[PDB]
């Protein structure tokens, strides 16, 4: 009962908009306004395509730190030794 | 308006011996539900003129096209199912609305996909309501969180986890503590001699 | 026990005028509720910046 | 570019975010109270740089927290016993006491 009273809470304002405009109907051209919502929603899934979306060689630091440690491996040799 | 609303007339029924065949019928003569274009008036017309002009139901109705009620199922003394349809041939007819007598009453049948978005719009109603009451009421902060502003605390007593090991020395709240076990053990005490 | 419903082949049946009034009168309320929405939420996040 | 500057920088980007609600409530308000698919056109171009340059912003902000190497877990600090300042203060209220 309560949605029902809703629904009259807004025929009532639609009506009160039928005095305020009598002869003045745009559902019609709704209509077309609806299908321009429907070139709206098309252009704006295709522009947004347009726009840019998201580094190896941070990755090859990891190689720097491999030879690094290779290094390590060197010098504690010449450290145990003086082997170059 | 012609829908799910009562009617009823019991001293009719009870002044009927109880609803046989014919006479049930004739409760839906009855009725509001009652159309003066059914095939039924004109064979009602029929036996106040011809009279003799009569056989049975079925026999009487399928051979007259037009509006009918035939009683397609029924259950006495209570439920009585009473079918509308539209004859067109021997054979052809097109099912109607059902009406039926339930317990010296009528109500049309329900249209099912009325009835199921009917509950989906009370259902969606009790969403919109749900969803209205509570905007503008979690106050957020991104330093905060999602707060509820309130005119007193207790009542009841992300990953951002990190923070110095020992702290000590330090300090962090602990914003409040133990003030609701003051009380509460108070309570808790005072059931006590009780216990 | 069940099956106590059964199929009545009966119509759409039909439906008032009205109620396409509503399907209009619905929606356009919700966009102007979607448009004051995000202002308010544009308004508070503001002051939340400042 | 350097420690607190960065910061800075997102406070440049701070202002850009909540407009984007409004905004979005600009395009629609095209086919809603303008009613001209055009003006749409023209907002809704205008509204999905709101969001590309805050992404790509905020990507690259992060980035260059990599960059910067700045440890993931906040370090346990000793307890700093004598930094200089501390000490030729305390002395410096030694001479005020003298």
């Amino acid at each position: 009962p309560e949605v029902e009273e809703w629904e009259a809470n807004t025929l009532q304002e639609y009506e009160a908009s039928i005095s305020s405009q009598p002869k003045k109907k745009e559902a019609n051209d709704a209509y077309q306004k609806d299908q321009l919502w429907d070139q709206a929603r098309i252009i704006f899934m295709e522009e947004r395509e347009n726009y840019s979306w998201f580094r190896q060689l941070e990755i090859d630091r990891a190689t720097e730190e491999q030879n690094a440690n290779q290094m390590l491996t060197d010098i504690l040799s010449f450290m145990k030794s003086g082997k170059r | 308006d012609l829908t799910s609303i009562q009617w009823r007339m019991p001293e009719w029924v009870q002044s009927m011996g109880g609803l046989r065949t014919e006479n049930v019928l004739e409760y839906f003569s009855q009725s509001p539900f009652y159309s003066h274009k059914s095939n039924n008036e004109m064979l009602k017309m029929q036996s106040q003129f011809n009279a003799l002009d009569l056989g049975d139901l079925n026999s009487q109705l399928k051979r007259l096209t037009g509006i009918q009620f035939v009683i397609i199922h029924e259950r006495p003394p209570f439920l009585w199912v009473i079918q509308k349809q539209n004859r067109l041939n021997e054979n052809e007819v097109k099912p109607l609305t059902v009406y039926f007598v339930c317990n010296e009453n009528i109500y049309m049948a329900p249209n099912a996909y009325t009835l199921l978005a009917t509950r989906m719009l009370n259902a969606t109603y009790c969403f919109q309501k749900a969803l209205t009451k509570i905007e503008k009421f979690p106050q957020y902060n991104p330093q905060e969180g999602y707060t509820y502003p309130k005119l007193s605390n207790d009542n009841l007593e992300e990953n951002k986890n990190q923070s110095i090991e020992n702290a000590d020395y330090s300090f962090s709240p602990e914003d409040f503590s133990v003030v609701r076990a003051f009380m509460q053990s108070l309570h808790s005490s005072k059931e006590a001699p009780d216990v | 026990p069940p099956s106590s419903l059964q199929f009545s082949r009966s119509q759409p049946p039909e439906s008032k005028e009205s109620d396409a009034t509503l399907a209009k009168c619905w929606k356009e309320k919700s966009l102007t509720s979607s448009c004051k929405f995000l202002f308010e939420a544009k308004e508070r996040l503001t002051s939340v910046v400042e | 570019s350097s420690d607190t500057q960065q910061v800075q920088n997102i406070l440049e980007l701070e202002a850009k975010i909540p407009d984007i609600l409004s905004s979005a409530g600009k395009c629609i308000e095209a086919i809603q109270l303008n009613n001209s698919l055009e003006d749409f056109r023209k907002y809704s171009k205008e509204f999905l740089e709101t969001v590309e340059f805050i992404s790509t912003g905020l990507r690259r902000q992060a980035l260059e927290l990599e960059k910067a190497e700045v440890p993931v877990v906040s370090l346990q600090p000793k307890k700093r016993y004598a930094s200089t300042p501390l000490s030729n203060l305390i002395f410096d209220q030694s001479s005020k006491l003298i």
